RNA sequence: UCAGUAACGGCGAGUGAACAGGGAAGAGCCCAGCGCCGAAUCCCCGCCCCGCGGCGGGGCGCGGGAAAUGUGGCGUACGGA
RNA sequence: CCCCGGCGCGCCGGGCCCGGGUCUUCCCGGAGUCGGGUUGCUUGGGAAUGCAGCCCAAAGCGGGUGGUAAACUCCAUCUAA
RNA sequence: ACGGACCAAGGAGUCUAACACGUGCGCGAGUCGGGGGCUACGAAAGCCGCCGUGGCGCAAUGAAGGUGAAGGCCGGCGGCGCGCCGCCGGCCGAGGUGGGAUCCCGAGGCCUUCCAGUCCGCCGAGGGCGCACCACCGGCCCGUCUCGCCCGCCGCGCCGG
């Protein structure tokens, strides 16, 4: 049984075989530099946190992390910057308790 | 040419070809498309059915190269190739079938409408019906895909 | 006020459109001056080619213009880099190059770069002194040979390769398009709802067996 | 050209693009940041030579300022050092 | 017969001591900004296309777009302020 | 009832776009360079075809996913109860009825002195192929509804025909 190539289905398209390039250097922005990483944790030592921030640390200390989710939700907005600030909370509050145990 | 308009034979007449009792005023029922539900209801129930009102999803934005499927028959199919292809196909014993490349042509979908000549054919197009499939089967010959 | 029978309109002229008419009477002169223009480069470039440097065998996107094949922006940096030429001397020897440009494709890949190694060959480069010449130029006989092209430099020309009538065998004979598009349709639209069921079956075995 | 089309509209009257394709034209680049170089940079005034009707080039001044709260060279997403 | 500009030749005063390939080690980005809520105008843009006022207010394998609002998941494509 | 002393000059269905119908011309399942390029009147004209891209037409339908415009007969095999369905080899191969302008066949005869008797015309009894078109009966494609039976596998299924 033939198999010819098929304009519509699972695996549709004209057959052509792919190359393996050096990927474009503008889409490696954003990406954590140990500088970078080293100037952020630097100026949230000498700044520190902002008052929303710190009330969802405290929700997190009272562990309501769904609330703590629509609190930071409704402060930054979208789901996805929640969530991220969340996980950021979180492991500063970890952080935080390590460093108050040992 | 003005001097063959109707404005040449109308000089003299007094209401210029508009009638008397009912005078040539600008605007006497409305501008462009007045009153269609109204007052011109008997004319686009009688002339322009199905005008007014919605129906079917709202597409938003289409794309007419994506819509872009131009078929092509079976009655014609060998206007796309030259005839000496068709002479040497009818003319060799061994039984080389020709290729038609409908997507060469210009045409993606192979529908099957009418008689086919008793050949067989390599049909490679984009899409086939199965009408054509059938056609082409019978007289005899090969529908090959193409992406 | 419609009559009896005829098309309904909707005649776009309820703006104030008669300030903004561009006439066209300016045409010919238009292409008088656009020919004036186009000799006065001709002769401002003198060995050069009067439509300008190289562009890309290019392929079209969306569906319906695929099998065309167009004249590009320019060449891309992995052709150039495959090649052998760099995208500075390019520009400089008449060498369309924009930066934009993927390769996905490793055939137009391929075909770019041998229309680089076409053009290397077919290009005449005139030294910078005419009384001391350097190593890369071109021969005395061939700098008083080189002339213009008229018109675009290699044209891209849509070719269609040639095909022979063949014996057609009993698998291409037994082969069913119809059914395979439709069963490709079908499994298009089912591919995600099997793959669910799938999980959801796995899931009631892990369930009865635990 | 798409196209009076997708779409908007007491979905009424009416309004209304964009992609792509064919052409005219076609030309690409520079900073901040990140970093390396004895501020390696810029403006004004005194003297000499040329030219001075688009006040410019070179040399001589322990002359005056601007500038480290950052001027100049390499270098900018096509990678760069 | 004059005036003007340009293509070249010869001379003088200057600036400049300048490239490409391979390997190794580092570096890389624009913040009351994006985005979210609300309101007003606008748009063909329709669970809000664009702009503006108020309030909240970012992140860095991040962010924006993928013409129906939302959650999960892989992708495609750019680098905004 | 209104306008109107008199005379001379000016004075009111034009132009553009869109659509419908009719007519003329060219080409014809094709047609069109309108935008661009090349060669006083001439801002004209001529040319381009690997400048037909693109519009319209040649295919319609559905809201959309989509689908997409004759069949009959013989032989062999399988299943079920001479009859039906499914699978392979050859033939006939583009519907019918009525009205249908025109064309075809030609029982007979179209006269100068009686019969025999060849060729060119001409009219016609009666019988036919039937243009366009009309009215109907059929057939095919598409969306929808009802009744049931079979076929195919790269993925045996809430699959496809
Ligand atoms: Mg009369
Ligand atoms: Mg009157
Ligand atoms: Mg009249
Ligand atoms: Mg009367
Ligand atoms: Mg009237
Ligand atoms: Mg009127
Ligand atoms: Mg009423
Ligand atoms: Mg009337
Ligand atoms: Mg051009
Ligand atoms: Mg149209
Ligand atoms: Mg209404
Ligand atoms: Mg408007
Ligand atoms: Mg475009
Ligand atoms: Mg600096
Ligand atoms: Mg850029
Ligand atoms: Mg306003
Ligand atoms: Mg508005
Ligand atoms: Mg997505
Ligand atoms: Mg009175
Ligand atoms: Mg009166
Ligand atoms: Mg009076
Ligand atoms: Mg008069
Ligand atoms: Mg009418
Ligand atoms: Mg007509």
């Amino acid at each position: 049984a033939l198999r010819y190539p098929m304009a519509v289905g699972l695996n549709k398209g004209h057959k052509v075989t792919k190359n393996v390039s050096k990927p474009r250097h503008s889409r490696r922005r954003g990406r954590l530099t140990k500088h970078t990483k080293f100037v952020r944790d630097m100026i949230r030592e000498v700044c520190g946190f902002a008052p929303y921030e710190r009330r969802a640390m405290e929700l997190l200390k009272v562990s309501k992390d769904k609330r703590a989710l629509k609190f930071i939700k409704k402060r930054v907005g979208t789901h996805i910057r929640a969530k991220r600030k969340r996980e950021e909370l979180s492991s500063v509050l970890a952080a935080m308790r390590k460093a108050a145990a040992k | 040419p003005s001097r063959l308009r109707k404005t040449r034979k109308l000089r003299g007449h007094v209401s210029h070809g508009h009638g008397r009792i009912g005078k040539h005023r600008k605007h006497p029922g409305g501008r462009g498309n007045a009153g269609g539900m109204h007052h011109h209801r008997i004319n686009f129930d009688k002339y322009h059915p199905g005008y007014f009102g919605k129906v079917g999803m709202r597409h938003y934005h289409l794309k007419r190269n994506q819509s872009f499927c131009p078929t092509v028959n079976l009655d014609k199919l060998w206007t796309l190739v030259s005839e000496q292809t068709r002479v040497n196909a009818a003319k060799n014993k061994t039984g080389a079938a020709p290729i038609i490349d409908v997507v060469r042509s210009g045409y993606y979908k192979v529908l099957g409408k009418g008689k086919l000549p008793k050949q067989p054919v390599i049909v490679k197009a984009k899409f086939f019906s199965r009408r054509a499939e059938e056609k082409i089967k019978g007289v005899g010959g090969a529908c090959v895909l193409v992406a | 006020a419609p009559s009896r029978n005829g098309m309904i309109l909707k005649p776009h002229f309820h703006k104030d459109w008669q300030r903004r008419v561009a006439t066209w009477f300016n045409q010919p002169a238009r292409k008088i001056r656009r020919r004036k223009a186009r000799q006065a480069r001709a002769r401002r470039i003198a060995p050069r080619p009067a439509a300008g440097p190289i562009r890309p065998i290019v392929r079209c996107p969306t569906v319906r213009y695929h099998t065309k094949v167009r004249a590009g922006r320019g060449f891309s940096l992995e052709e150039l880099r495959v090649a052998g030429i760099h995208k500075k001397v390019a520009r400089t020897i008449g060498i369309s190059v924009d930066p934009r440009r993927r390769n996905k494709s490793t055939e137009s890949l391929q075909a770019n770069v041998q229309r680089l190694k076409e053009y290397r060959s077919k290009l005449v480069l005139f030294p910078r002194k005419p009384s001391a010449p350097k190593k890369g130029d071109s021969s005395a006989e061939e700098l008083k040979l080189a002339t213009q092209l008229t018109g675009p430099v290699m044209p891209i020309r849509n070719v269609f390769k040639k095909e022979k009538a063949r014996v057609i065998t009993e698998e291409e004979k037994n082969f069913k398009a119809f059914a395979s598009l439709r069963m490709a349709r079908a499994n298009a639209r089912l591919f995600g709802i099997r793959a669910k069921r799938a999980k959801e079956a796995a899931e009631q075995d892990v369930e009865k067996k635990k």
